RNA sequence: GGUUCCAUGGUGUAGUGGAUAACAUAUCUCCCUGUCACGGAGGGGUUGCGGGUUCGAUUCCCGUUGGAACCGCCA
RNA sequence: GGGGAUGUAGCUCAACUGAUAGAGCACCUGAUUUGCACUCAGGAGGUUGAGGGUUUGAGACCCUUCAUCUCCACCA
RNA sequence: GGCGAAGGCGAAAACUUAGGCCAUUACUGACGCUUAGGCUUGAAAGUGUGGGGAGCAAAUAGGAUUAGAUACCCUAGUAGUCCACACCGUAAACGAUAGAUACUAGCUGUCGGGGCGAUCCCCUCGGUAGUGAAGUUAACACAUUAAGUAUCUCGCCUGGGUAGUACAUUCGCAAGAAUGAAACUCAAACGGAAUUGACGGGGACCCGCACAAGUGGUGGAGCAUGUUGCUUAAUUCGAC
RNA sequence: AUCAGGACAUUAUCAUGUAGAGAAUAGGUAGGAGCAAUCGAUGCAAGUUCGCUAGGACUUGUUGAUGCGAAAGGUGGAAUA
């Protein structure tokens, strides 16, 4: 997950790096705990439903 | 849970050296509701300060009290076990208040003679950064410096 | 004695590690929250991560490098305090690449404490 | 019948090479709680019997009780 | 018997081959707990075994004793 | 979101192979639905033999916490989790809703085939969802994928505890599975839905010397007064 | 037989080097009391010595005709060519 600094400013790098790390942290923390396959599908289905319903009202 | 900010009573400019702070410390050394007695004791100490330090009493008092005055305050915040402390910047009004409260408490415990000379020695002893009030200010400051890490989380 | 190099900064949820290394292997210096003097639970606080970065930044700057590739690691809490620590030290941060181990569904993770 | 060990507070156990006896539980008083348990503070309570040595015995010595542990074979 | 060690605070041990009397834990007070502890601050506690000499000076260097620790040989 | 009757199926490829949807000027001409008995499949755990074992972790050991902790936390850790061949045949195996057939407003999505030809969008035929009236229901709710109007067939139910227990029987190497009572006891049941409160170491909001910030006290001492206990011929009675 | 490595001895290598005080890094003794000048002054620049981060000596570069109060002056246990 390389992001170039562009050497024009520093903040901008961290403004993109905050996003990249958050999506990175989701899977990093997911492959930290063992749920049964049924429970694993439940959290996958749970996140999709949250994101969907949230996306409906900003569109 | 109150949503209301308390009012503040006037501090009054001092009646001699015209230095407000004298009235506050007078009220601090007040005991038994004696305005008179407290004034006499305190003013008498300035006559001894003249006799001893050969300098202006108001200047010595500001140099002692302003120097004893602390900067950081550690507020106790318990969650599960013991309390992790939080250093916060004290407002200016409260800043002066702890110094005066502290000056009197260590004055009424010295091995000296009549509290007149007792309090006189404490004020002259704090103008040179070597006393009992200094140690208290040093101790709370060192705890805050030790507890710099937990300053970001307050409540 | 080298101009460019790599600094791996691993941020575990319980501790942190900052390793300054040559562009390929062969670390030149290292520091950690334990070596600072913090012990027990305080080692996992962002302030400690910043403190560790400051000492290692100071040591390696006297050794004399300018361009730094920052291999950020871990999933702790002080993952950005050490990054900002280097920036106030003034080293030239060139890349902000992240290399926290991610699995592709390999190995079963431990059980959940409850 | 014979030989070794033990007897310390209310209960389980340490010490003492003569001058001195503690630990835990238990007990009592007070915080603690609607109340009680748990928790906190403080308080208290001791050498099996006898008989000698010593200025002085729980300790050292010889006997007498009680409780144990060992043995009591060859024909 | 021969060699090698040690003695510094209440309890262990650093020193430093000569110029500091120290570190840690026990004891005490302060911050802090539901407690119990952990943590944080301060403080004391020494003929540096004795004796003699070195050096301008010593606990140290050397000599000799006292005590304990180790060892390392043993046909009355 | 897709597929399969269910369990289930998600890196890529090859071989073998199952079912399904749409249009049929083709063909057979009732050959169809259900199914006691029977057969096949059937999550995970478990069994037997032989391999495999990185990670994790029942049993087990230790450190914590605790009044106690054989548990929740942490460090280790065997069987097991994996493969091949043999068994076991149970699950909240759930859409808690057997299969088949015909009919009954509508609206919004999404997927596949077909018709048009940039998609997008429109129509037709089906699968999978949401909302929704008549209708049904004790209510929650179902509502063209019915729990609605009706038909066929199979399986199952007859108060609660005893009890899925005991005996007999069948299967299984084993644990066990299937089948399955009674004596005795109760007036109801860890019955169903819904309502008003209370409560929550459930949330959201708002108040008071509540906490916080200060001041002066109490608990330690002497004394005054009241109470508990004890005593006494009585220590009159009540307030706890 | 050969190679490489460090053990410990060295042939042979001389700065090192840090009581106060003293102007001073005082390693101990310079025999002593002025001495060095192509047997080359003096100058400042670079590196190194080790550190008691003040200072030390040494080398290199400038490099040329008087330096050396580390002779005589200094204090000190230790001392000035
Ligand atoms: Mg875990
Ligand atoms: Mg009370
Ligand atoms: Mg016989
Ligand atoms: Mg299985
Ligand atoms: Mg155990
Ligand atoms: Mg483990
Ligand atoms: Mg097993
Ligand atoms: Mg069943
Ligand atoms: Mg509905
Ligand atoms: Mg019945
Ligand atoms: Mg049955
Ligand atoms: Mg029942
Ligand atoms: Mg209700
Ligand atoms: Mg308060
Ligand atoms: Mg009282
Ligand atoms: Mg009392
Ligand atoms: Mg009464
Ligand atoms: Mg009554």
């Amino acid at each position: 997950p390389k992001i170039e600094v562009k050497n024009d400013d520093l903040e901008l790098a961290l403004k993109k790096f905050k996003r990249v790390s958050l999506e990175i942290r989701r899977l990093a923390q997911r492959h930290e705990y063992h749920l049964r396959k049924g429970m694993r599908l439940r959290e996958k289905r749970k996140i999709a439903q949250k994101k969907r319903r949230k996306f409906r009202n900003m569109v | 849970m109150r949503k209301n900010r308390a009012p503040k009573r006037t501090v009054l400019p001092d009646p001699v050296f015209n230095n407000t702070l004298v009235t506050r410390i007078i009220n601090v050394i007040m005991e038994d509701g004696k305005k008179g007695l407290a004034q006499r004791i305190l003013y008498g100490a300035f006559d001894l300060i003249e006799q001893r330090t050969k300098e202006k009493p108001l200047t010595v008092f500001e140099r002692a009290v302003g120097n004893v005055m602390p900067r950081l305050e550690l507020r106790v915040r318990r969650i599960a076990g013991s309390n992790y402390q939080v250093p916060t910047e004290v407002p200016q009004d409260r800043k002066i208040a702890l110094a005066l409260r502290w000056i009197a408490m260590f004055a009424r415990k010295r091995h000296e003679k009549t509290m007149l000379e007792k309090i006189a020695n404490e004020i002259i002893d704090a103008s040179n950064n070597t006393g009992a009030a200094i140690k208290k200010k040093d101790d709370t400051h060192k705890m805050a410096e030790a507890n710099k890490a937990f300053a970001h989380m307050r409540w | 004695n080298v101009s460019s190099g790599i600094i791996h900064v691993s941020c575990s949820p319980n501790n942190t590690i900052v390793s300054a290394s040559d562009p390929g292997g062969n670390v030149l210096c290292w520091a950690s929250s334990g070596t600072m003097g913090f012990k027990g639970s305080r080692k996992k606080t962002p302030y400690s991560a910043g403190i560790a970065a400051d000492k290692v930044a100071k040591t390696v700057k006297e050794m004399g490098m300018a361009t730094v590739k920052l291999f950020v690691k871990g999933t702790g809490r002080g993952k950005d305090t050490a990054i900002r620590s280097f920036a106030n030290a003034g080293l030239s941060i060139t890349e902000i690449n992240e290399k926290t181990p991610i699995p592709h569904n390999g190995c079963k993770p431990p059980k959940r404490p409850r």
